[PDB]
């Protein structure tokens, strides 16, 4: 029978897949913690063998017909296995697309903009230009850096994007999708029992509905940031106009977190930084991860494995081997969970340790599931379940409980206001950018935007949605989105938006579970076993069930809700309303100086 | 790769039974004809043990002791402690089952 054949095929497949995936993950780990040519080539052969085996099994798995499979776990496993991805095209088209991706990657990593009239002062983005975007206050230098990187990236990446869109559209239509946007929206598709059905076309309208009510809070934040920047820049910013694109603290305006010194509410009040307290008490990375483990066992989740402590790196090795600075949590398979992080004794690395151990706990919980179902419910759940730990770890209650912060510490409203404003600049400010970018990519892949009117559409929407105007007029020979890392290297961007919604939804659900009686931003989930069990019910599922069922399991709702996000920022929203009475909230679409 | 286990078999094993057969498991309707592929899998799969595995996957050696009694006299009996010998006193003696 077809169902029994699929069961035996999956039983045969899982053990081989787990072995080859472990070999690939171990080779990738060995490259990531020890960078050399031999580790790179070993990783290359391991990934080649694993990918070849996966495609070979996927071609056999596509022979099965899903119309006669009743059990939803086997059907979901076969759905996961049958995603061919880029292999649906012919060898010529796949090779051309891979060539375009590789040239985009190697031209983004070697991006170069150089000083006019000073030819020796040529700057790359990664060491020097990000410092200019984060710290510099000079208008002309930021205008130079933004326009120069836009020119020397957009002019070289416009035709590459022109055939990139066509090849991705061909690949998606070869995989029974309407466009590449629908292929990305198929990651959120859930087929299951009645009432849990979610569709790809639903997602867009859901995002628009959730952006219908974030807009007043974003408008108040934009007005406050515009007023503070007007204080910084006297005549170059208009009261009723949009913000300039190069004054947002980042290269692309993705995060507003670098505007915090310019937009501080109370400069006299310090931040909640506890780095000096860690220095005085002689803390190290081992103590940081031990405190994180103490937090995760206080909430009720299981302890860390012995292999986690034995195999991970928590410090710069300094023995001659190059490592990657980015913290990453690795689920190698067969119960092997590791963290690669060069942990310095700082508050930021402490929160990052909580985030990555949240990733590891998420990986550990679904280990009982089959190999094809050892993933997140969607792309947003995995990062949200680490972001909630990062949220809870940073609270003054958590820092006072573990001795980092003194017992007699006074929490006045001013530190809560400026902390909430910094969180809004990091978190709320990226949401219109994410929504506008994803909407632009979806409409480009769909063909709703005409081919010769790409740029003119994008700068309209940034004037309309993000409320950010271009500093200089750009014609259609530019490719202004393509300067971002995620879009030049073929990465989905809606995961950050869904992460942001799910993070506050999970946080409010856990705080209601833990019976916290105060403001949401002060909430800690420590010493609450019931919240840990409520969380672990979702964490144990993996993607065995539809993501709507997991969302109902945590928050009691089957869709995205931004009421937790507004509830988190409610004191800040009241404060922004209190200081925007005289000013004009909102922006005008036409270019105002 | 020297430790193997049987993943596929037509019927369940009876108690205290072994199966050392290397016949290709025929899961469908078509004959396997000795060649692996689709719906024809080799039943013996390797336990690829590595030291960095999780505690649930590390190799465990198992010895099962099964005790049986038959109509024959039981001849596997545990040691009976022999205490020191005391002479010239009234002591309860147990010498080779003679009490
Ligand atoms: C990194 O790889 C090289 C190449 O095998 C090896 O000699 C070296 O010992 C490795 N580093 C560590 C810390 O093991
Ligand atoms: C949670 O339990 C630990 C266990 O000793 C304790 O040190 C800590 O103070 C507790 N936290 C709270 C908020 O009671």
């Amino acid at each position: 029978l077809t169902e029994e054949n699929a069961k035996t095929f999956l039983n045969n497949f899982n053990q081989e897949a787990e072995d080859l995936s472990y070999q690939s993950s171990l080779a990738s780990w060995n490259y990531n913690t020890n960078i050399t040519e031999e580790n790179a080539q070993k990783m290359s052969e391991a990934a080649a063998k694993w990918s070849a085996f996966y495609e070979e099994q996927s071609k056999t798995a596509q022979s099965f017909s899903l119309q006669e499979i009743q059990t939803p776990i086997i059907k979901r496993q076969l759905q996961a296995l049958q995603q061919s991805g880029s292999s649906a095209l012919s060898a010529d088209k796949n090779k051309q697309l891979n060539t375009i991706l590789n040239t985009m990657s190697t031209i983004y990593s070697t991006g170069k903009v150089c000083n006019p009239k000073n030819p020796q002062e040529c700057l790359l983005l990664e060491p020097g230009l990000d410092e200019i975007m984060a710290t510099s206050t000079d208008y002309n230098s930021r205008l130079w850096a933004w326009e120069g990187w836009r020119a020397e990236v957009g002019k070289q990446l416009r035709p590459l994007y022109e055939e990139y869109v066509v090849l991705k559209n061909e690949m998606a239509r070869a995989n029974n999708y309407n466009d590449y946007g629908d292929y990305w929206r198929g990651d959120y598709e859930a087929e299951g029992a009645d009432g849990y059905n979610y569709n790809r076309n639903q997602l867009i309208e859901d995002v628009e509905r959730t952006f219908a009510e974030i807009k007043p809070l974003y408008e108040h934040l934009h007005a406050y940031v515009r007023r503070k920047l007007m204080d910084t820049y006297p005549s170059y910013i208009s009261p009723t106009g949009c913000l300039p694109a190069h004054l947002l603290g980042d290269m692309w305006g993705r995060f507003w977190t670098n505007l915090y010194p310019l937009t501080v509410p109370f400069a006299q009040k310090p931040n909640i930084d506890v780095t000096d307290a860690m220095m005085n008490q002689g803390w190290d990375a081992e103590r940081i991860f031990q405190e994180a483990e103490k937090f995760f066992v206080s909430v009720g989740l299981p302890h860390m494995t012995q292999g986690f402590w034995a195999n991970s790196m928590l410090t710069e090795p300094a023995d001659g081997r190059k490592v990657v600075c980015h913290p990453t949590a690795w689920d190698l398979g067969h119960g092997d969970f590791r963290i690669k992080m060069c942990t310095k004794v700082t508050m930021d690395n402490f929160l990052t340790a909580h985030h990555e151990m949240g990733h590891i706990q998420y990986d550990m919980a679904y280990a009982r599931q089959p190999f094809l179902l050892r993933n997140g419910a969607n792309e947003g759940f995995h990062e949200a379940v680490g972001e909630i730990m990062s949220l809870s770890a940073a609270t003054p209650k958590h820092l006072k409980s573990i001795g980092l912060l003194p017992s007699d510490f006074q929490e006045d409203s001013e530190t809560e206001i400026n902390f909430l404003l910094k969180q809004a600049l990091t978190i709320v400010g990226t949401l219109p950018f994410t929504y506008m970018l994803e909407k632009w990519r979806w409409m480009v892949f769909r063909g709703e935007i005409p081919k010769e009117q790409w740029m003119k559409k994008w700068w309209e929407m940034k004037r309309e949605i993000v409320g950010v105007v271009e500093p200089l007029p750009h014609d259609e020979t530019y490719c202004d989105p393509a300067s971002l890392f995620h879009v030049s290297n073929d990465y989905s961007f809606i995961r950050y938006y869904t992460r942001t919604i799910y993070q506050f939804q999970f946080q409010e659900a856990l705080c209601q579970a833990a019976k916290y009686n105060g403001s949401l931003h002060k909430c800690d989930i420590s010493n609450s076993t019931e919240a840990g069990q409520k969380l672990l019910k979702m964490l144990s599922l993996g993607n065995s069930e539809p993501w709507t069922k997991a969302l109902e399991n945590v928050v009691g709702a089957r869709n995205m809700d931004v009421k937790p996000l507004l509830n988190y920022f409610q004191p800040l929203f009241d404060w922004l309303k209190e200081q925007n009475r005289n000013s004009f909230v909102g922006w005008n679409t036409e270019w105002s100086p | 790769y020297n430790y193997l286990y049987r993943l596929f078999r037509k019927s369940n094993l009876k108690p205290f039974e072994r199966d050392i057969s290397t016949e290709i498991y025929q899961a469908g309707n078509k004959p396997c004809n000795g060649v692996a592929g689709f719906n024809c899998y080799f039943p013996l799969r390797s336990y690829g043990f590595r030291p960095t595995y999780g505690v649930g996957h590390q190799p465990y050696r198992v010895v099962v002791l099964s005790f049986e009694l038959l109509h024959a006299p039981a001849t596997v009996c545990g040691p009976k402690k022999s205490t020191n010998l005391v002479k010239n006193k009234c002591v309860n003696f147990n010498f080779n089952g003679l009490t």
